[PDB]
């Protein structure tokens, strides 16, 4: 009689190449603004979009946003493969069909 | 600095197994292959052969291979280590059980060395394909172009990213140990190695001995000519039966760990751009099948992906919002409308 | 035993014919290929070369080859005999005129040893296609899987299923025999030969003789030297001029006749069933292009047969009558509905 | 006769250049490949390697080759020169920098000799297709058939149809000239050749000398180690720097000029003709894809042509004006109807 056994273990290549499932929320947007007003002719400010945060780089202080459109190109489910982003609908954890 | 891998070099020994297509049939070649990892991009393949080439018997001769012939190992030259596919391949590096080589695409992979009086080849059926990294589905690494972050197996060997277990091997039969003592069967030992021994007739039931004789059975074909020879451990291959005692230590690092290097990819010839009134005509001639993508900058993307092989002329309605296109692996370019 | 084949071993002679692609152009190679028979299943090829393999001049052998250079059979050890296709093959066995080899798919077959100072190869245009036995259009015999009643050529040689003709050789020409003695042309015979003298000058036109000389003619380019070597016999090849006499008998048995053996066939991955109301959703993940056949069990067969290669999901309407589907080489199964 | 082309023989000397895929990586092989010319009909290829094949040092040894090993050349035999593609090719003639061979179809071309202790091969990504003469899309030259006016490279070399410029090569670096004079970097000379020389630090600024020493700099990786050696000229290769002094003349003839030869072409099996009222029925059983064309002889030509691969039966409405058809490369036939 022969007692043969086998189990599935993730490949060594998983350390470098591997897809990443991601569920995303609304989040908060940021911007880099340059203001060359008056005679100062310069700014280099990183700012938010929430309608409370002041930004007081150099001498002037200002507030930005919130955005008029809540448009997010990302879907609720997002799959990231190394460098490119795909809005593929990964099913859920621990439920993947074989072959798919 | 090649002497810092003696765990692979000394604790392991050459090994033999069922090659599915050894020559004209399924013999038991000393270079039976298993777990070919053809998942890189630059055409490189990692092959785990049963034979364990590396240093010589004690500590030297990196340029020598050591396979097992019969009861014993034999360290010889590596003169004609051949790896083949639909087209002949080219060796790159070898270490332990694993040999790193690059092959053209093909349906089968073959490995064969040369003892000198013997061929000793082995092959297996396994799909091999290599799509280059990028949008230009070429078929051979080009002379020039742009670089991209490909996936390729490391050229080096002194890495410990992953490990492979080497336990004690399981007993191998060899009926040539069963010499004849005029009218009875006489087992003899390799160096004092353990010989699990017993026949279908009632006689010595264990065998942990020097050279015994058999009192009861007479025909060698009904006797256990086994060798327990775990003085040098082996990899837990699927072609070798398991040692009932225990899985010994000997956790051995994978020689060639895949890493995210930067391969050189091809670049398609630049398209000939012709402008019309509120429409973009792309006069282009692809050398190899390349996909081009277009994406409107307005609210509605209206994307279009299309691999093209033959020279073709395409058109695009460039709206006031604007249009952008990516021909091949060239950097993306956008466009206006009046 | 091996020496129980004297009819082909003693009497046959290695002949030389007009290979179509002898190296650069069509020379007269001693290995002129004839009657390539790639009609088996698993990819085994029978080639009827013009050389006589196996037998040394000295009765019989197997580690030797007899090929004809010049007027004499310069027999040697067979040592580097190539059998090539789109990829190089691996020969199985050789017996006199015939050599059985296993090749990968390709469109050309080339044969050649390499006697060392010279190559002496030969090729011929003939497509070789290998359909594996079964429902799966595979490429190479896999390690495992089910077995099916294939048909192929036996490696055994001691068979007499079929015979081929072998009669007296024709009048081989040899210009090198027309030497001159500074006054008239001198004919020569090596040993036991009986050459024919013919010349353009008005003289004795018949000239059947042993060692002798011309009557009057002097211009070597105005003569013919035909050689007779009726001591041995050659195969009835279509590239060799017929002897003017009788069809000498002697049936050379064909060493490798087709037989009904058992080849290992591939085994497609099991489909993933998913039941649905009066509907059979079938998930398929083929490894190689495999036939899928289904038929209704009711009064109307409603057949459906379509090759599937890329993984896809197909659905069928399983009525209360029942449905049957045969995926790959798996045994057929049946289904109901509620 | 063969020594009547000394313009190339003595005046030119092979050099080293940057092979795209030398061995396993981008090394600087002495057999660097340039200008793969796959334009012949019968699959004949011309390759221009940077190594000079042909005569020995002065005028002899057609069976020898000359490559450049570091700063000096060493002519050896042609023992194991091999040009290879998807399948191994068959060399026809070698002369100067050029090799003529007949390769199977394939995507990559490789050239490689064998020095005996090392391979020293090179390869470049460059597809080579087969273009059968005529209308019959075969894959290898058949042994018979009707011949056609193909275009093919000639095996002859004593031709003067075309020339290629052979200027003084640019200078080459050799860091092995930069020995150490115990504490300073020190430059030798090959034979009195011109050693252009200077370092980052201020020292001897030209270098037109015998073996100099450095006064200023210390590191061998901070000096120009050059050799102006235009006592022997080199091809105008795009992989070597060009000496700014001047561009020498000395154009030598191209070995293998294309010629309008006559290749054998395949002949498709003849059609089985069948007929009905004003209606030709045509049975076709092609072995390889062959173009069929038809043409009505009336006022309206009404042409129709289609590549047919699978066996098929087609029809044609034959008017009393008559109909012509040209299956394969068989002479055109024509007909009337009732
Ligand atoms: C913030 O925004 C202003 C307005 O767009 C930016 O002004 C532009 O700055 C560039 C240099 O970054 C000027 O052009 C460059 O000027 C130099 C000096 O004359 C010249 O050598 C370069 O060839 C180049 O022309 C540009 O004239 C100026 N204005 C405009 C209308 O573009 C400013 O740079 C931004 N500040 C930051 C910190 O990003
Ligand atoms: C693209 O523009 C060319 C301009 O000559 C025109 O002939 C062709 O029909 C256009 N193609 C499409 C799909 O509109
Ligand atoms: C089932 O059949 C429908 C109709 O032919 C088809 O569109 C669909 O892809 C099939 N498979 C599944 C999983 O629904
Ligand atoms: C004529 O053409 C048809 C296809 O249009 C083909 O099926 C048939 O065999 C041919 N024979 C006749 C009826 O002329």
């Amino acid at each position: 009689t022969q007692m043969s056994e086998a189990y599935v273990e993730r490949s060594e290549e998983c350390s470098i190449d591997h897809a990443k499932a991601y569920k995303v929320h609304t989040g908060t947007v940021q911007a880099m603004v340059n203001i060359t007003y008056g005679s100062v002719s310069w700014r280099s400010a990183d700012v938010y979009v929430n309608g409370e945060t002041p930004a007081k780089i150099g001498d002037a202080k200002l507030i930005i946003g919130p955005l008029s459109s809540a448009w997010s190109p990302f879907d609720n489910k997002v799959v990231v493969y190394g460098h490119e982003v795909y809005n593929y609908d990964f099913p859920e954890y621990g439920t993947g069909k074989a072959g798919s | 600095d090649l002497d810092t891998h003696f765990t692979q070099y000394k604790l392991a020994r050459p090994y033999i197994a069922d090659c599915p297509n050894c020559g004209h049939s399924r013999c038991d070649s000393p270079i039976a292959i298993e777990e070919v990892r053809g998942d890189a991009h630059a055409g490189v393949i990692r092959i785990q052969t049963s034979a364990m080439f590396g240093l010589k018997t004690d500590g030297v001769d990196l340029a020598y291979m050591s396979f097992m012939n019969g009861k014993t190992q034999k360290s010889i030259k590596i003169d004609n280590l051949h790896v083949r596919t639909s087209a002949p391949c080219s060796l790159v590096s070898h270490h332990g059980y694993y040999i790193l080589a690059q092959c053209p695409p093909g349906d089968t992979v073959t490995v064969g060395f040369h003892d000198g009086p013997n061929r000793h080849t082995c092959t297996v059926a396994h799909k091999v394909e290599f799509r280059p990294v990028g949008r230009e589905k070429y078929r051979h690494p080009p002379e020039h172009g742009v670089e991209l972050p490909c996936n390729r197996y490391t050229h080096k060997r002194a890495d410990q990213g992953h490990y492979v277990e080497m336990h004690q091997p399981g007993l191998v039969a060899d009926h040539s140990l069963l010499s004849i003592h005029s009218a009875k069967v006489k087992i003899t030992v390799p160096s004092g190695a353990q010989v699990k021994y017993y026949c279908k007739c009632p006689d010595v039931r264990e065998g942990i001995t020097s050279s015994d004789h058999t009192t009861t059975c007479t025909d060698v074909k009904q006797c256990r000519a086994y060798l327990i020879d775990n003085k040098k451990w082996v990899y837990n291959s699927g072609r070798l039966p398991r040692g009932e005692g225990d899985t010994f230590k000997g956790k051995l690092h994978v020689p060639f760990v895949p890493v995210k290097a930067k391969c050189i990819a091809t670049l398609a010839p630049e398209p000939l751009v012709e402008h019309k009134h509120r429409t973009l005509i792309l006069h282009l001639h692809p050398d190899h099948p390349t996909l081009l993508t277009t994406r409107s900058l307005g609210s509605d993307a209206n994307p279009t992906r299309q691999w093209i092989e033959r020279p073709t002329t395409v058109n695009f309605t460039v709206t006031g919002e604007g249009l952008e296109y990516t021909w091949g692996n060239h950097p993306p370019k956008r466009v206006w409308a009046q």
